[PDB]
């Protein structure tokens, strides 16, 4: 089967830059043209790059064009995208995606899973968690607060606990850090029994945070 | 450049029914269109190319028609993984372009929201902020409207929202709104309350606290 997996994304400010790399396996490399897409978050996609089967053609959209540069090793398998003059706007996921055996008037097939880049002038740091504090139904949760970048995971009671829970997308915050809320809904007559805990990891800053939430 | 415009933006169809999607071309593309869905969280993968050729192991449920400028996939019935967003884009012009995509999302009966509201925790107000949440849980259709009220003063640009993706059980939604006052300005007012409109809700739910 073929595969292709993509590396190198994460957190870069704006005047610096970056690499990202495009491992390519089960089909004969050299014959394909390649090419590279994003998506902004929550936003659609959007074509940036070619490459010819031989590296001999390139095409860059005009959105990209004399700041990112398009490479390949056909003698390790592998699709480069060079990023640099970054703008806040290239904060997206990219998809390395194999074409056919020309570069014009492709389609894409398959894409790689995706690596984020996040540009952005804010520093990486890790969340504070605020508590939602809460014979019927009760709704607790936990503020996931002033993180950067993305992502960050919520679970409760170390996964024992996973009906009625409801994890948000962050949203991005005006100061340029992100905010997020998961919320629970239990028995009203637990909320003072039980013991509800969200165990939070933003790996990006190595904080992990166990919270308990009571009324 | 061609431009590619796809309807409607949302599509809600019972589980088993058809769905239809649109596709349209600025200008012929002949048979030079493809089709890609995406799931939540998950690559795009191909579905349609050449407008008609299924990829291989896609279920043979979606079948891509059309030429020139108009096209269409059509899902036969609609089975639970095929919710997703459908984009289609032309293989013709050298600036490839994609249509904005289409979200195919289940249709169930009218479910209104329980509201919550979750005042700012005192630990959070040490450090100078406050943060106010309003929960809406669990319910259909997507659109809904939250208002926030400080001593009944309509608050506008203080507050972000966001969505859940459709659930897998029940086919709901949830939202959850964040309201950011500065500690100084929470503590100048008394009364905090989220109005909720719904189409599920005769009239507007309150909940508010005293702070």
């Amino acid at each position: 089967e073929v595969q292709l997996v993509e590396s190198g994304g994460g957190l870069v400010q704006p005047g610096g830059s970056l690499r990202l790399s495009c491992s390519a396996s089960g089909f004969t490399f050299s014959n394909y043209a390649m090419h590279w897409v994003r998506q902004a978050p929550g936003k659609g996609l959007e074509y940036v790059s070619a490459i010819s089967g031989n590296g001999g053609n390139t095409y860059y959209a005009d959105s990209v064009k004399g700041r990112f540069s398009i490479s390949r090793d056909n003698s390790k398998n592998t699709l480069f995208l060079q990023m640099s003059s970054l703008k806040t706007e290239d904060t997206a996921v990219y998809y390395c995606v194999k074409g056919q055996f020309l570069e014009w008037y492709n389609w894409f097939d398959p894409w790689g899973q995706g690596t984020l880049v996040t540009v952005s002038s804010a520093s990486t740091k890790g969340p504070s968690v605020f508590p939602l504090a809460p014979g019927g139904t009760a709704a607790l949760g936990c503020l996931v607060k002033d993180y950067f970048p993305e992502p960050v995971t919520v679970s409760w009671n170390s996964g024992a606990l996973t009906s009625g829970v409801h994890t948000f997308p962050a949203v991005l915050q005006s100061s340029g850090l992100y905010s997020l809320s998961s919320v629970v809904t239990v028995p009203s007559s637990s909320l003072g029994t039980q013991t509800y805990i969200c165990n939070v990891n933003h790996k990006p800053s190595n904080t992990k945070v166990d919270k308990r939430v009571e009324p | 450049e061609i431009v590619m415009t796809q309807s409607p933006a949302t599509l809600s169809v019972s589980p088993g029914e058809r769905a239809t999607l649109s596709c349209r071309a600025s200008q012929s593309v002949s048979s030079n269109l493809a089709w890609y869905q995406q799931k939540p969280g998950q690559a795009p993968r191909l579905l349609i190319y050449g407008a008609s050729t299924r990829a291989t192991g896609i279920p043979a449920r979606f079948s891509g028609s059309g030429s020139g400028t108009e096209f269409t996939l059509t899902i036969s019935s609609l089975q639970s993984e095929d919710f997703a967003v459908y984009y289609c884009q032309q293989c013709d012009n050298w600036p490839p372009t994609f249509g904005q995509g289409t979200k195919v999302e289940i249709k169930r009966t009218v479910a209104a929201p329980s509201v919550f509201i979750f005042p700012p925790s005192d630990e959070q107000l040490k450090s100078g902020t406050a943060s106010v949440v309003c929960l809406l849980n669990n319910f259909y259709p997507r659109e809904a409207k939250v208002q926030w009220k400080v001593d009944n003063a309509l608050q506008s640009g203080n507050s972000q929202e966001s969505v859940t993706e459709q659930d897998s059980k029940d086919s709901t939604y949830s939202l959850s709104s964040t309201l950011t006052l500065s500690k100084a300005d929470y503590e100048k007012h008394k009364v905090y309350a989220c109005e909720v409109t719904h189409q599920g809700l005769s009239s507007p739910v309150t909940k508010s606290f005293n702070r």
